[PDB]
RNA sequence: UCUCUUACUUUUAACCAGUGAAAUUGACCUGCCCGUGAGAGGCGGGCAUAACACAGCAAGACGAGAGACCCUAUGGAGCUUUAAUUUAUUAAUGCAAACAACCUGCAUUAAAAAUUUCGGUUGGGGCG
RNA sequence: ACUGAACUCCUCACACCCAAUUGGACCAAUCUAUCACCCUAUAGAAGAACUAAUGUUAGUAUAAGUAACAUGAAAACAUUCU
RNA sequence: GCUAAACCUAGCCCCAAACCCCACCUUACUACCAGACAACCUUAGCCAAACCAUUUACCCAAAUAAAGUAUAGGCGAUAGAAAUUGAAAUGGCGCAAUAGAUAUAGUACCGCAAGGGAAAGAUGAAAAACAAGCAUAAUAUAGCAAGGACUAACCCCUAUACCUUCUGCAAUGAAUUAACUAGAAAUAACUUUGCAAGGAGAGCCAAAGCUAAGACCCCCGAAACCAGACGAGCUACCUAAGAACAGCUAAAAGAGCACACCCGUCUAUGUAGCAAAAUAGUGGGAAGAUUUAUAGGUAGAGGCGACAAACCUACCGAGCCUGGUGAUAGCUGGUUGUCCAAGAUAGAAUCUUAGUUCAACUUUAAAUUUGCCCACAGAACCCAAAUCCCCUU
């Protein structure tokens, strides 16, 4: 027989069914939407059309991204969208030679970063690309708040994003307590990234983490039927007395 | 070599045969020297009532009238046990009427059930 | 399976006219699924073919083959039913018109051989059939006499035609 | 044939369950060489050249050929005196017995194919009469076909159906070669 | 299938294989016979004979301007933009017997064809059409149904 | 002995059941209905071979292309293997070449 | 060649044939002479003239090339200034 | 060496 | 052991009774001599010739079931290499990267291996 | 002289003796459309024909009633004896 | 007349539509104690390239068309888009117990395990009614077992089984019956229709074309390779903690003789065996580098090895199972109704001589006119036979 739906739509159907359905709409939209990450390991074509030298005709060109492998150690660090390239090469760079498996790994450094919003110093395994991105963003906080999930590509990075966004949304006095002026200055500096706390709570959560959060939110010990029936009987007696 | 026959305590070597049981509920524990200490409270005590003077019997006379099955429900029990007092006191704190907030502190807790049968 | 031999006893002939020879009685009996090879039973069947019932019983009573006892039991049952049901006046006035052994339903078993190899034994079963006809046994066919041989030869000589001519 | 889709299918030696291992070695056993217990030779094995999947027999004769076939069927019925033209299919009553008796009296064949211009306007009387009959089949003009015309001994047409068929079939004659499917707008094609 | 052999087994070499000798079609040198063929422009010929025949049979109306749309509608020419057809080219064939006064727009036009058209008192202009415009011109109704 | 000893039960065929009686109707839907509907649109069957025909290899390719994502796991594996085998057979075996 | 492609089920064209031979719509195949660019310093002028010529193919060679190429290459092509336009058709041919 | 091949045991265990 | 074999006992054996396989098997109404064939029960010329059982024998049925040798395959695989192609992997160093080391990238050198092949004629072998 | 072929004649009738290959005329059975109605016709289809693969499965033969196998003795079947 | 034979529905196939009490991770199916280990990581190879080494189609998110086009490619086998276009929406010319699912069942059975994997049933409204093989019936001189015949079964005369592989018989296969078991398709061409300078239900073709139909392309079999599982209850070695070694001689022994025990030198039996390596005798060791029970460990591009390339669950120069896989095989074998017809040896290239491509020959259909035989005349100097050419006939 044939499945009613294509197998590749089964995940979306599961999202539309069950507790995943009860998940908040904004989080579901964030999961569903997918954007191509910024090119890191390949140089994108400048334009969509190119005059091919061979026949001198205009031809469409596409930017097919290089598959990247992100080892779990990356999720504990901040790699600027960088990862392992698991590919193959031609020995001596000629296709008429042998084909060899090749793994290109990024150079990882251990660096300490200070988060103004979190008022904490983190030691993070980092890449030179990540350092350059931080410099371009003018700080770790700006880098974390600007870089989207796909470009950040780090569970630790997304957790930092969630923490910073929650701090901004709550205007938490725990940021530099006893220094309200400094706290307000930091919040004003990072004002543009503030979002409602109801949305910040779900930023960067995996599907399993979101499911667990929803279950914890909606788990309630059943109310004894004694209370329900007492309320119902009292209401009925009130109606009887009034009428 | 026998995969289908049920795994019982009659099959393995001495250690297997001693370790596996037949589902009998435990009565105590083992101390040094393999001496078994039997806990009295672990032994199920049969609360057998006094049957002297009882009128019921294992069977019912066929002359008994037929009736319609009405499985008891929480609503029915509440109506037949709580509604009278509730109505009387309302015409004239739910614990007074019988409600118990927490099952803890009871000898016979309803959930998690802590009594036999 | 076929069971026509048993049915053969149920055929009812129309009443004979007074001016008609008395039809000899015929009794069909058989034993099915005898634990015995049909090849071995055939020898006993052939032995008792054409003999009177009493002579066949006497010959079988002193035969060492296992099938002899079975055939004797079958013949005794045939005699009893011939007297009781087929209206045969005298027990001894019966002769074995037909006696044969047939293959029965056999079972297959495994015979283990020396090198992990095997053969397929057959637990052989056989059927046994008899027809008993009332009346004295037919006389044995006399051997061909010299006179008969010469007569046949002269008949063959006289039968000659001038072949392949007018 | 063009609608036919034969759903017959058989399992090839690849699709028959099991049959992966070599039954016995090539040499030593004294038996025939085999590679699986599911080759076409084996009992329960695959089918070497059996039917494969649902097979379509779809093909299209030129629409001119099909229209010519319709014309030829109509001419055959007329020449063989099996075509009867009616002013309308209205019946005095919706009783099927009336229709059967009328056909028998007029010496129509055992099977009659009545045709009306459009499905919606067909008289209720004839609709009721033919709904309960097996050999008397009533169809709209658009449903006319060579197969049913040949299956039914007599063909009954109404005058509007005659005009409609004449127009539609004669159009195929003296028409241009299509620039695109006629479902699309044309200067003079409804 | 014949006697036992590669062909009878059904595994004879691919087409063009010559048993190991260098194949004919590989030992002939490569030459740019078909280089850029898919980019060469193609123009369907429309002889003056064909044009006069269409005008005579009334499939093309000379009282109105004649362009590629009118030619296609009258079925005087078949245009395949997908096959790199860039339009219609007038062809001098039949010039000596062309006697129609027409206003015809084409993509290419021979000197003699132009001379015949103009001598008959008509006007001829050579107009370019990119592939997309050409497709729309040849089949306007589908383009209108595209809703663009 | 590969012959049945009794006549098979008589096979009664109703030549005038509705299906047979109305068979073929609307086959000329196109030429008799202003070509609003093509006759192939009357074909009911597998989605991948409605108004289309081809040899086994083409049929398998079309099936994989059109309903491959909806196919069951082992059915899809069998279809992939069948396509592979048919490619090898049609492109590498045969009398003519 | 590939009689049925795995993606379309169509017959494929051997592009080695396209890169080497010209097909005239009449059915003739034209080709260059092998070695016409090789070691011309040791070839006589007559031999070089023979090698520099465009040459037709046999009947069997033409049949092989037709089999190896698909129908798209056997169509009418109305190129603008094709040098082979006149050669695309035969004239005064008896059988 | 080629090992002996035992046939299925059910073929030699059937009873009436 | 033998000249040189003999006697006896048990098993085997043969007969009676029970149970009951396997290889094998184109069909066989299945002879000898000479000839033909390169090898004859079956072909040619002669000869012989009622029918079947049982026990022996091993000359033939190129006896039956499994064996070796030579040659072939643009068939495998194991092994060795100064056969071809590689360094993917490890070990070193060098240059970058980063602040001596570690890590990463690129090179070089080795170890280890990996994939693949081993044309044709010349009875084989050596040299040719 | 005669005997002596599938050569030739004679009466009648004629497509009725080559491997691989190739052309052609028919056709068993099955299903479908429509006929037919003690088993057929015209067509459309196809898992469409088995003296042969140490072919697969099942049945039964041959070898063969052969090779091979088994239970110490008497008895009151208590028991005793070797 | 025995064995048997016969059956029709159990079910299944392809589509459409539609989304789908208690116990049990410890030795699973075990009521009840101090946790912590937790997952992600390019497929490869067969195969094609007639070797092979770069390369070699594969759930892709709308059918068709663009198009097998642009492109890629030891520019070779082969691979191969996109822009653009935008269709529609109720069962069976399926099987019927060797078929259809393997399925009566993932059961029985087989394997340590992963895994492999069957077979079969047929009464009735009511049961509270003709294959083979044989037998009937053994056999008669002599012979592929028949044919011509004949009054007559035999006697008379004639007759070297079948298939396949060779030049030809020898060689291959067949006990026999029943069932099953093997030619799948494009390019063009040919035939038959439709329409016709146009054909076609978009695209495509077109210098009589175009549309449609008809009609051509088999089966079984390796050793192998790779991926992922499963295997050290045998055996190789090792780890933990055990056990055995009479008696005599010697004295603290890798000592001697010799039980148990371990092994297996030679002979004999056996060779489908008691045994898929045994039995009897004989023999080596038998307090040691011994033998041995238990549990654990080392796993296949590996382990282990007092190297024998030995052993790693009876078949290890690279285990087994599953999958790629219907691997591939220029090699072997097979390739099933009737009938008629035409139908035979020239070479060339080739990692090629067991093959293939071209030529030659052969077949079919079509167009046209010369084809064969052959009179003269003619075809070389260096110094036989015949052949070619060729008007007539
Ligand atoms: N092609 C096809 N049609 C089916 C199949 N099953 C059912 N149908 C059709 O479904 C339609 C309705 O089936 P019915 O059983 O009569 O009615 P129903 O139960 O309401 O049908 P469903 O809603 O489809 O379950 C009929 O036209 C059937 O022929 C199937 O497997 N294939
Ligand atoms: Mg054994
Ligand atoms: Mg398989
Ligand atoms: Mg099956
Ligand atoms: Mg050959
Ligand atoms: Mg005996
Ligand atoms: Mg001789
Ligand atoms: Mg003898
Ligand atoms: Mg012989
Ligand atoms: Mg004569
Ligand atoms: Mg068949
Ligand atoms: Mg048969
Ligand atoms: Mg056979
Ligand atoms: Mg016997
Ligand atoms: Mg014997
Ligand atoms: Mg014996
Ligand atoms: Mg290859
Ligand atoms: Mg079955
Ligand atoms: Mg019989
Ligand atoms: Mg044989
Ligand atoms: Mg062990
Ligand atoms: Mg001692
Ligand atoms: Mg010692
Ligand atoms: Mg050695
Ligand atoms: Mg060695
Ligand atoms: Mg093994
Ligand atoms: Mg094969
Ligand atoms: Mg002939
Ligand atoms: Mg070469
Ligand atoms: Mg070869």
């Amino acid at each position: 027989p044939l499945h009613k739906y294509p197998v590749w739509l089964w995940k979306r159907l599961q999202l539309r069914e069950g507790i995943c359905s009860r998940l908040p709409g904004h989080y579901l939209r964030s999961l569903e939407e997918e954007r191509t990450p910024t090119p890191v390991h390949y140089r994108p074509h400048g334009a969509k059309f190119k005059i091919n030298p061979k026949n001198g005709q205009r031809e469409r060109v596409e930017d097919v991204p290089i598959p990247i492998y992100f080892p779990p150690e990356s999720q504990r660090g901040l790699w600027g969208g960088e990862g392992w390239i698991l590919g193959q090469i031609y020995a001596n760079n000629d296709k008429l030679s042998k084909r060899l498996k090749k793994v290109w790994k990024p150079q990882l450094f251990e660096r300490e970063f200070y988060s103004e919003i979190l008022d904490k110093k983190f030691t993070v395994t980092v890449t030179m690309r990540t350092l350059d991105l931080i410099d371009e963003a003018y700080g770790l906080d700006f880098y974390i708040l600007k870089t989207p999930k796909e470009d950040l590509c780090s569970k630790f990075g997304m957790d930092l994003k969630r923490g910073m966004l929650l701090r901004l949304a709550r205007q938490d006095p725990q940021l530099h307590p006893e220094d309200p002026e400094r706290r307000a200055a930091i919040y004003d500096k990072y004002k543009e990234f503030a979002i409602p706390e109801e949305e910040a709570e779900w930023v960067g959560l995996t599907l399993e983490e979101a499911i667990e959060k929803q279950r914890l939110l909606e788990e309630k010990d059943p109310v004894p039927l004694f209370k329900i029936y007492v309320a119902e009987l009292i209401q009925q007696l009130q109606q009887q007395a009034l009428s | 070599a026998d995969r289908m026959s049920k795994w019982t305590s009659k099959r393995g070597p001495r250690s297997f045969r001693g370790r596996k049981g037949r589902g009998a509920k435990g009565i105590g524990f083992l101390t040094s020297g393999w001496r078994f200490v039997q806990i009295k409270e672990m032994v199920p005590e049969f609360v057998v009532p006094d049957l002297t003077g009882f009128k019921l019997k294992p069977y019912v006379s066929y002359l008994a009238p037929e009736s319609e099955e009405t499985p008891l429900t929480a609503a029915q029990l509440f109506s037949e046990a709580v509604a009278p007092a509730i109505e009387k006191d309302f015409k004239d704190n739910l614990e007074k009427y019988g409600f118990e907030p927490t099952q803890e502190g009871k000898l016979f807790q309803l959930y998690p059930r802590n009594f036999l049968r | 399976i076929s069971r026509k031999w048993e049915k053969k006893n149920k055929i009812v002939y129309p009443p004979q006219l007074p001016g008609e020879p008395r039809r000899p009685a015929e009794i069909y009996h058989c034993r099915r699924q005898i634990k015995y090879s049909k090849d071995k039973m055939w020898y006993l069947a052939k032995l008792i073919r054409g003999m009177s019932i009493d002579q066949a019983l006497a010959q079988l009573e002193f035969n060492d083959k296992k099938g002899a006892k079975i055939i004797k039991e079958v013949l005794l049952e045939a005699q009893d039913m011939a007297v009781r049901d087929h209206n045969v006046e005298f027990r001894s006035n019966l002769y074995i018109a037909e006696s044969t052994s047939g293959r029965g339903q056999c079972l297959k078993r495994i015979r283990y051989h020396g090198r992990g190899r095997f053969g397929i034994m057959e637990k052989v079963y056989c059927h046994y059939f008899v027809k008993l006809v009332e009346g004295p046994p037919p006389p044995p066919e006399p051997p061909k006499t010299a006179v008969a041989h010469a007569k046949e030869y002269i008949q063959q000589l006289r039968s000659r035609t001038i072949v392949h001519t007018l | 044939n063009f609608k036919r889709i034969s759903y017959a299918k058989t399992k090839t030696r690849a699709e028959v369950r099991g049959g992966g291992r070599k039954p016995w070695p090539q040499k030593g056993t004294g038996r025939a060489r085999h590679g699986s217990i599911r080759s076409p030779l084996w009992r329960g094995g695959g089918v070497a050249h059996g039917p494969r999947g649902p097979t379509s027999y779809y093909y299209m004769l030129p629409m001119k050929v099909r229209a010519l076939g319709l014309k030829v069927a109509l001419t055959v019925k007329l020449a063989q005196d099996d075509l009867h033209i009616m002013d309308s299919l209205e019946l005095p009553t919706g009783d099927p017995q009336y229709l059967t008796e009328l056909a028998h009296y007029r010496r129509w064949g055992d099977s009659v194919l009545l045709v009306d211009l459009t499905h919606e306007e067909m008289p209720q009387s004839i609709v009721e009469a033919t709904s309960r009959l097996k050999t008397f089949n009533l169809i709209p003009a658009v449903g006319l076909n060579v197969h049913s015309m040949l299956k039914h001994q007599t063909l009954v047409l109404t005058l509007p159906t005659v005009a409609f068929l004449e127009d539609k079939l004669l159009w195929q004659d003296s028409r241009y070669r299509p620039l695109y499917p006629f479902s699309l707008p044309y200067s003079d094609f409804p | 299938r014949g006697h036992k052999g590669e062909r009878q087994r059904g595994t004879r070499p691919r087409l063009g294989f010559e048993g190991g000798q260098t194949p004919f079609y590989i030992r002939i040198p490569k030459y740019g016979f078909n280089e850029g063929h898919s980019f060469r422009r193609q123009y369907k010929p429309l002889s003056l004979n064909r044009l006069q025949y269409l005008i005579d049979l009334g499939r093309v109306d000379p009282s109105q301007p004649i362009d590629l749309t009118q030619l296609v509608n009258g079925r005087g020419v078949t245009i395949q933009p997908l096959k790199r057809d860039y339009g219609v080219q007038l062809v001098e064939e039949g010039a000596d017997t062309f006697t129609a006064k027409v206003n015809i727009e084409v993509q290419l036009a021979s000197e003699l064809a132009i001379a015949a058209i103009e001598k008959n008192g008509g006007v001829v202009t050579t107009a370019f059409y990119d592939p997309r415009s050409l497709d729309i011109v040849c089949k306007p109704v589908p383009f209108f149904l595209r809703g663009q | 002995i590969g012959i049945r000893l009794t006549l098979p039960p008589p096979k009664v065929v109703d030549r005038w059941n509705e299906k047979r009686a109305m068979f073929g109707v609307y086959d000329n839907i196109g030429i008799l209905g202003n070509f609003e509907k093509h006759p192939k649109e009357l074909i009911r069957g597998p989605i991948w071979l409605r108004g289309w025909k081809g040899n086994e290899l083409q049929r398998c390719i079309r099936k994989r292309k059109m309903v491959g994502s909806r196919m069951f796991a082992d059915d899809l594996h069998n279809l992939n293997k069948r396509i592979r085998y048919l490619y090898k057979h049609f492109n590498r075996h045969g009398k003519f070449r | 060649l590939t009689y049925f492609s795995a993606r379309k089920g169509k017959r494929k064209t051997v592009k080695a044939v396209i890169d080497r031979f010209l097909r005239l719509h009449c059915g003739l195949w034209v080709r260059r002479k092998a070695g016409y660019k090789k070691k011309l310093w040791k070839k006589t002028p007559a031999r070089k003239k023979r090698l520099r010529e465009f040459v037709f193919c046999n009947k069997t060679q033409s049949k092989l090339l037709d089999k190896m190429t698909t129908s798209f290459w056997k169509r009418r092509n109305w190129y603008v200034d094709d040098p082979y336009q006149k050669y695309h058709d035969r004239t005064n041919l008896k059988v | 060496f080629t090992p002996p091949i035992y046939q299925p045991k059910f073929k030699t265990e059937k009873e009436f």
